[PDB]
């Protein structure tokens, strides 16, 4: 089913991020963002080339096919030959439409899930100094530069280091 | 029985497949279409006949 993150609590994609599928953007003291996320999209990209190339080596080539011929006096056989050709047809249509029609929600779904969990990811290792405000975004009450950046997007981001100083702010605010 | 081709007579033709050593033996008194010609075979399957105008 729909895990609710795309087009839902999230608003549309951005444009401005090219390297990757899932990425971060970050405002702190010297700049704005817009840094993917390697670890997550290559294990995507590894999934959906699996996935094609599984669909692809499922599918027998097929070798050569030439009509037959009958005269006046074998029409029985002749009705037989075409309605075999007729059935083997239908069923690897049929085969064919249904496998891309289940597969397309299958891999929507994929892609759903991962925002989703890249997203929790990060709501985890920021428990209590972050303040979430809305479609995905987080607000430091401590005060952050470009390695608790980088510390938050490997995802070491050792939480006891700020973990006093972020409760001032928040008492401040409360 | 009627014309084709401004002829009322009719011809019948047959074809066979000898093996390798054995032989084979015509023998008529009356109406014989002798060969005069005819081919070895060899192999190598997969093909057939197409109709187009390709
Ligand atoms: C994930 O991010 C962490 C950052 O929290 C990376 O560890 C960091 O490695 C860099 C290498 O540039 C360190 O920066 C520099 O280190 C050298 C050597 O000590 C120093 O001379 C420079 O002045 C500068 O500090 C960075 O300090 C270090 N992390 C810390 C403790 O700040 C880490 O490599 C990244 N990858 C992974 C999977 O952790």
């Amino acid at each position: 089913g729909l895990f609710g993150a795309i087009a839902g609590f999230i608003e549309g994609g951005w444009t401005g991020m090219i390297d990757g599928w899932y990425g971060y953007h970050h405002q702190n003291e010297q700049g704005s963002g817009y840094a993917a996320d390697q670890k997550s999209t290559q294990n995507a990209i590894d999934g959906i080339t699996s996935k094609v190339n599984s669909v692809i080596e499922k599918m027998n080539t097929q070798f050569t096919a030439v009509g037959k011929e009958f005269n006046n006096l074998e029409r029985r056989i002749e009705n037989l030959n075409k309605k075999v050709d007729d059935g083997f047809l239908d069923v690897w249509t049929y085969n064919a439409e249904l496998l891309v029609l289940l597969e397309n929600e299958r891999t929507l779904d994929f892609h759903d899930s991962n925002v989703r969990n890249l997203y929790e990811k990060v709501k985890s290792q920021l428990r209590n100094n972050a303040k979430e405000i809305g479609n995905g975004c987080f607000e430091f009450y401590h005060k952050c530069d470009d390695e608790c950046m980088e510390s938050v997007k490997n995802g070491t981001y050792d939480y006891p280091k700020y973990s006093e100083e972020s409760k001032l702010n928040r008492e401040e605010i409360d | 029985r009627p014309k084709v081709r401004g002829q009322a007579g009719r011809m019948n033709y047959y074809w066979t497949l000898l093996d390798q050593g054995d032989t084979i033996t015509f023998e008529a008194t009356g109406n014989l279409i002798a060969p005069w010609y005819a081919f070895a075979l060899n192999k190598g399957s997969d093909s057939g006949i197409i109709t187009s105008d390709a």
